[PDB]
């Protein structure tokens, strides 16, 4: 069923763009006195902090190609679990249809 | 640019006695603090990294402690082969900075 | 009733080491945690580190010398403190407290006296103080028991079981020679001695030895 | 009806998760200097704060472990709240037929 | 790891004055600061919790009050029973930290 195939393909998708997000994060921040998010680590913690939309404030890109890293960290992370809100709705409109004879 | 300060820039301690090493953040780094020993002539040598942590190879003897902007480098029964100069490290902001450092005394 | 019992004190040989215990009662939820505090003469407290029953996890101070151990036995709630290669430092007195893990010391134990000695536990000679015949009185009469030639510390002197509390003053042990001495004093109406009975009670955890002496007239 | 016995279903896993991330975030954190999610109360309001993903920033784990109980938070609340949505979607598709004579 | 200054280490009072205790931290807390007395001879015992929390079965003549890095625990009229260590604990940031103490005296 695709959207199952989607939900996984979507996970897998955001697992490569955190690991990837974490090291462009930090080969854009060093070099920017002040930066923070240097270090491996920690990047992909932020990493996962972004993603998931939670962005605590311990750490926080502020070279122009850190944010952008950043933006496209949010727009995976907020579309692949919309994705997942999206495949449990075809599953649920799914099974209310079979519970009604359709 | 963090400034690490250590001080006092000399320490004499009697054999076996305990003795410690300060290393002062100018703002607050966590524990993102690592120790290193240099003996005359030698190469920097990696002691405690992230403030508290043992690395393998050391004597059990080597710990550190702290966090924030106060940190430590404590010596149980110092003893002839840890006569050297001891630096603190950050790498809590770019870029990574080192201490002025410590020279210890038999 | 009594939270956190421990023993009353503790001997041990420089290089040897010791086991404290801690025996908790009362309400016990997975959410406890346990902690151990050193204190030295004179001075102040410092925390030695922290155990979670529940689970079994213990953390410890990062800056004095690591020098416990602490495990946990779930079935008979007591928390245990492993002191190892003990010197003249590590001498001071141990508490246990009970934290609901919500940062604060709910209670607190009676504390161990630990002793990093050479020397050999020896039991106090209890002798009585009773005025002298020439000695004349008022309202007040004072009365006190000698308590010398113990060791290691510390003992508790109680008059008529804490059934007499005020009145009471038990001065700090001296030592000399591997042995303390101190006295205890107590005050009652004249009128009440010794018509009424007045004894000193005297216990020594280091050598499990309780005593007790009455105060009577000389002859 | 399937969607709304998962909405329910995901709301009392949402409660055990929570609770036993306030467990394992204090287990976690205690023992690392300068970490303050260390006391049961906060801990709890930490982790609405996270699989809320409102992320307000004046508490978050330090720890390895501490973080991965943090992700775990984050991803039941997500996962939670979005089956409540799709639960929604569900009943208004199933209405909106309904309507419409079928 | 937080330092907890209490100034001055001894405080003279006369009988049913109002005394002032006082305990700064090297960094903002908010209000977890928990306070302990302790008689010669005995162990410690809670005072006051969260820098202004009551407990139960101690005189409604003991109080607390503070927040961030400047606490106070106060004694509306001392007395005798007062005499005694006090102590601030606090609980914001791990290990859990002793101030040095303050003595009572009258
Ligand atoms: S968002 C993380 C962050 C940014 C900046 C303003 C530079 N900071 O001081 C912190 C570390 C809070
Ligand atoms: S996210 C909460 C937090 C993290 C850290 C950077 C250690 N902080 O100082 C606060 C308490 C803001
Ligand atoms: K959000
Ligand atoms: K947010
Ligand atoms: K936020
Ligand atoms: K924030
Ligand atoms: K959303």
């Amino acid at each position: 069923a695709l959207h199952w195939r989607a939900a996984g393909a979507a996970t897998v998708l955001l697992v490569i763009v955190l690991l990837a997000g974490s090291y462009l994060a930090v080969l854009a921040e060093r070099g920017a006195p002040g930066a923070q998010l240097i270090t491996y680590p920690r990047a992909l913690w932020w990493s996962v902090e972004t993603a998931t939309t939670v962005g605590y404030g311990d750490l926080c890109p502020v070279t122009l190609w850190g944010r952008l890293v950043a933006v496209v960290v949010m727009v995976a992370g907020i579309t692949s679990f919309g994705l997942v809100t999206a495949a449990l709705a075809t599953w649920f409109v799914g099974r209310e249809q079979e519970r009604r004879g359709h | 640019d963090i400034l690490l300060t250590q001080s006092p820039a000399i320490l004499s301690v009697s054999p076996g006695e305990r003795v410690s090493f300060s290393c002062r953040a100018s703002q607050s780094i966590g524990t993102d603090i690592h120790w290193y020993q240099q003996r005359t002539n030698g190469s920097p040598r990696l002691l405690i990294k992230y403030a508290s942590e043992s690395i393998s190879g050391i004597p059990s003897r080597f710990s550190g402690s702290g966090s924030g902007t106060d940190f430590t480098l404590s010596i149980n029964s110092v003893e002839s082969e840890d006569i050297a100069n001891y630096y603190c490290q950050q790498s809590n902001r770019w870029p990574f900075t080192f201490g002025s450092g410590t020279k210890l005394e038999i | 009733q009594v939270q956190l019992q421990q023993p009353g004190a503790e001997l041990v040989k420089p290089g040897a080491s010791v086991k404290l215990s801690c025996k908790a009662s009362g309400y016990t939820f997975t959410s406890d945690w346990i902690h151990w505090v050193k204190q030295r003469p004179g001075h102040g407290l410092e925390w030695i580190g922290e155990i979670i029953p529940s689970y079994g996890r213990a953390n410890y101070n990062e800056k004095i010398q690591k020098k416990a151990t602490l495990t946990a036995d779930k079935s008979s709630s007591t928390a245990f403190m492993q002191l190892s290669s003990l010197t003249s430092e590590d001498s001071a007195v141990y508490y246990c407290a009970r934290e609901r893990g919500d940062g604060y010391f709910a209670v607190w134990g009676a504390g161990t006296t630990v002793t990093v000695s050479s020397a050999k536990t020896t039991p106090p000679s209890v002798y009585p103080l009773a005025p002298g015949s020439a000695a004349q009185t008022n309202s007040m009469v004072t009365l006190g028991c000698l308590v010398k030639g113990y060791f290691p510390e510390p003992v508790t002197v109680t008059w008529n079981s804490g059934s007499l509390s005020s009145g009471v003053h038990t001065f700090p042990a001296v030592l000399q020679s591997d042995l303390y001495t101190l006295s205890s004093s107590v005050t009652v109406p004249s009128s009440s001695w010794p018509s009424e009975t007045v004894t000193c009670n005297v216990a020594h955890p280091a050598s499990s030895t309780k005593v007790d002496k009455k105060i009577v007239p000389r002859d």
